[PDB]
RNA sequence: GGCGAAGGCGAAAACUUAGGCCAUUACUGACGCUUAGGCUUGAAAGUGUGGGGAGCAAAUAGGAUUAGAUACCCUAGUAGUCCACACCGUAAACGAUAGAUACUAGCUGUCGGGGCGAUCCCCUCGGUAGUGAAGUUAACACAUUAAGUAUCUCGCCUGG
């Protein structure tokens, strides 16, 4: 992921990147089943789906 | 003219395909880019059996009840045929306890007249804000009865801008089996009256065509003037 | 614009379009879903199997970008 | 089943030592081994696979049910200057139909006309026009005839009517 | 005429038969098509003798390549349908048959009770009076 | 591989037929053969024995039913492999 | 969003493979569904063999709270995860709606299929849903993907 813009606001771009990468990686942290992973994965979607769009 | 092709005019456009089927069975098939059309020969000899129903209905001398509430066209229309006749009109919609009883609107009436003739005394014997609060409570009573107090007994026959808009309106009327007509269009359903006409709202031409002729109906039965019931003629209007 | 099932040649799996998955896929190692390049059923499913199969090609990586 | 060998070669290296390393490689076939070079040219490799970052492309058509597919994925695997070794078949889960045939010279017409050069653009794309000529309706095709009506009247029911004449 | 569409069934007319009838009972439709057999005819010929049809139509492709039979639901002025209720007493896993000594009436007499006795689908106070009996095929008020 | 068609017509005994009891019977016969160097091939998938279950005792009920309506139909059925 | 019998299925490559979606004028011809019999799977836990175990964790050891912690909290670890083998047979195995079955408002869809054009808006049939008519429910509500309504079969209960 290539940050090479400027010489003082490339943290505020690596900031979302980063957001990114923890959104998608916030569930490999810690034991869990699989009926959960699955449920809050999908719901956390289509929550998203209704609110924001 | 009665039911001739000259009165309807500009018959294009419904909401987004939200309704029901049932106009399927008395209209033409809808059209299914969101403009819905009402093929006239219907529209024209329901016009003319509605008419002559409530003429014969209010020759009778029985009482109307001219109220349309949309957002400014039927609101206007009912206006402008009130300050044209003599019959109750009512500006706005009511909320609850009209025609379902009596005694609700006993007492909201018998106050509405009690502060009218306030208004025509008191200029003095009250506050500022007091005599202000009272001007736009009276206000506020005459725009849910201006035509309230003109009536003791519940109007025989009454006209709605969409039974589905006014929904009390079609409720306390329906709370006992009366006859009634009324504005139709795609979306509703037929048992909201009961001598459909089906026609335009959204565009105002087909609005105020159906609107006149069902008022102008009812306007030759107490010897009353008329702008649009025999007229071969008519005038194109834009949503005032 | 709708990207998939809007110019949707209905064939993606390696036919020189290496420049559009690198667009498709922005350089940040993400892939687009149906929510905003529009693909359908058929175009998101063979634009998934044709891009993790290029991360199996090493043509797209798998972590990196 | 009919299959397709992409075959590598190690880096960016002489193309006859690719060359080479591809008739080695194509001399392993168990069926019928006719086969064409079909050269796709030097494509870069984001991550190593095996220490290489490009590697010449190379197709192949072969012939054959289920043999020389797994035999080559691993011997190729463990082959150092062969990358990857894709095993790519004619199926490939898309319509084959005669009513996107022509129409894939409409998919033409779609990037032809996704630009338009012009005063005033008279072309979007994605936009509706219903430009719609021809339809079918799935419909099965069945036809019949009246053998025997009695009581045909259906009864004219009137329009919607109750409580009328107030006298 | 031009269906140009099959009609389906479970394994017999009787299923589809009534599944329509009661179809048109619930959604109130003004007319139905079904697929062709001897009781439909039949039923819907005696109910035209007793008064309580609308038109109806048997229909074939060419003799058997597709028979069906459709029929309008007859209303009235006001949309008030002609059958206030219609229910077969005799399905494909319950037959029933009784003699002419045991063919009641519908409710009190409410309506007409056909019976297939001998030689065809006929009415109970006309059974009585050939005094032979059979099939109560269903109740029709 | 599958079989289906080639046997069909191969196996046409009426003048044209690739849905008759005789040619859906000798079709369900080679999947299932198909299906068994399947489980041969692939024995955990055991929804391969499921469907063979499934085929066999529809196949059996067709030749109950060719038995016992057309009377001969199932005089010249050379098909439900030895037992 | 699709498929799969629920059970479930997603780094890819390939292997074999079936169900299936539309149009099949058609290919036949009442085989159509049915469960007791009979025939298979059934998650995972767990059983056992051998490897193998990067990883963590039932029980357990210690530290913390505690009236104590078999608790929340943490550092290890046994099986437990893996591979193949067989067993395992219960599950929120929940349509909390048996199968198939025949059609039944609208509605916005959405996907696949068949005719269309630039993909698109178009018609249709099936897969993915409910707002809601009628119908059906103690009420929510099922409702065109029935709890509507026809046909058959079967299992499951008669208060604790």
């Amino acid at each position: 992921e290539v940050k090479n813009d400027d010489l003082e606001l490339a943290l505020k771009k690596f900031k979302r990147v980063s957001l990114e990468i923890r959104r998608l990686a916030q569930r490999h942290e810690y034991h869990l089943r699989k009926g959960m992973r699955l449920r809050e994965k999908r719901k956390i979607a289509q929550k998203k789906r209704r609110k924001f769009r | 003219s009665l039911a001739k092709l000259g009165e309807m005019r500009t018959h294009v456009g419904m909401v987004k395909r939200y309704w029901n089927p049932k106009m399927g069975f008395f209209i033409e098939p809808e059209r299914k880019h969101n403009n819905d059309h009402f093929v006239l020969e219907l529209q024209r000899q329901s016009l003319q059996t509605a008419y002559n129903y409530v003429k014969e209905v209010a020759q009778n001398n029985g009482q109307i009840l001219f109220v349309g509430t949309k957002n400014d066209y039927v609101k206007k229309l009912v206006n402008n045929i009130a300050k044209r006749v003599d019959v109750a009109f009512i500006t706005q919609r009511w909320l609850g306890g009209t025609l379902t009883n009596f005694k609700t609107l006993s007492i909201s009436i018998n106050k509405l007249n009690k502060l009218v003739e306030k208004q025509a005394e008191n200029a003095a014997d009250l506050t500022k804000k007091e005599n202000l609060m009272l001007s736009r409570e009276i206000e506020r009573l005459e725009k849910f009865f201006g035509g309230v107090k003109s009536l003791k007994r519940l109007p025989n026959l009454l006209i709605v801008d969409d039974p589905v808009y006014e929904k009390n309106a079609v409720a306390e009327a329906n709370i006992l089996r009366i006859p009634v007509v009324a504005l139709c269009n795609t979306n509703t359903n037929p048992e909201l009256v009961d001598f459909i006409i089906p026609a335009n709202n959204h565009q105002p031409q087909s609005t105020c065509l159906l609107m006149n002729l069902l008022a102008d109906a009812v306007a030759e039965a107490k010897a009353m003037p008329t702008m649009f019931a025999y007229k071969p003629d008519e005038e194109i209007q834009i949503e005032i | 614009y709708c990207r998939f099932c809007a110019i949707g040649q209905l064939r993606i799996d390696l036919i020189d379009d290496l420049e559009a998955l690198k667009r498709f896929l922005s350089p940040y190692a993400k892939i687009n879903p149906r929510r905003i390049t529009g693909n359908c059923q058929m175009h998101q499913r063979h634009v998934a199997k044709a891009l993790k199969r290029a991360r199996y090609l090493a043509l797209v990586p798998f972590v990196k970008d | 089943m009919q299959y397709n060998i992409i075959l590598l070669v190690d880096g960016s290296l002489s193309l006859e030592q690719a060359n080479q390393v591809n008739e080695k490689q194509q001399q392993t076939l168990t069926n019928v081994e006719g086969l064409q070079t079909e050269y796709l040219g030097l494509k870069e490799l984001a991550y190593p696979i095996k220490k290489q970052l490009s590697a010449h492309y190379y197709r192949w058509k072969f012939s054959g049910d289920n043999q020389s597919t797994k035999d080559f994925k691993r011997t190729a695997n463990i082959n150092k200057q062969v990358l990857r070794e894709l095993i790519i078949n004619l199926e490939r889960e898309y319509g084959y139909l005669a009513s996107i045939n022509p129409k894939k010279q409409q998919l033409a017409l779609q990037k032809r006309a996704k630009y338009d050069e012009i005063i005033a653009r008279e072309n979007n794309p994605e936009n509706p026009d219903v430009p719609v000529t021809s339809g079918l309706a799935s419909t099965q095709p069945r036809l019949s005839r009246t053998e025997k009506a009695q009581k045909p009247k259906e009864e004219l029911w009137d329009v919607v009517q109750k409580m009328g004449n107030f006298d | 005429i031009t269906t140009t569409k099959p009609i389906k069934a479970h394994f017999d007319p009787v299923a589809d038969l009534l599944t329509k009838i009661n179809n048109a009972r619930k959604a109130k439709l003004m007319t139905v098509t079904t697929i062709a057999s001897k009781l439909k005819i039949a039923i819907l010929e005696i109910l035209v003798k007793e008064g309580y049809l609308a038109n109806f139509q048997v229909l074939e492709n060419k003799s058997k390549t597709k028979r069906i039979v459709t029929f309008n639901l007859k209303y009235t002025q006001r949309r008030i349908p002609s059958i206030n209720g219609v229910k077969q007493i005799s399905k494909p896993g319950l037959r029933i048959y009784r003699p002419f000594e045991k063919l009641p009436l519908v409710l009190n007499g409410l309506g007409i009770a056909i019976i297939s006795t001998s030689d065809g689908v006929m009415t109970d106070k006309v059974a009585r009076l050939k005094k032979i009996g059979g099939e109560i095929l269903a109740y029709v008020w | 591989q599958i079989d289906k068609n080639g046997i069909i017509k191969s196996a046409q005994l009426h003048d044209k037929d690739v849905g008759s009891i005789q040619v859906q019977v000798s079709l369900l016969t080679s999947q299932i053969k198909q299906l068994t160097d399947h489980l041969l091939a692939n024995k955990k998938d055991f929804i391969s024995k499921r469907g063979l279950y499934a085929k066999v005792s529809k196949r059996k009920r067709l030749l109950k039913y060719l038995k016992h309506n057309d009377l001969e139909a199932y005089r010249n059925l050379v098909k439900t492999l030895n037992l």
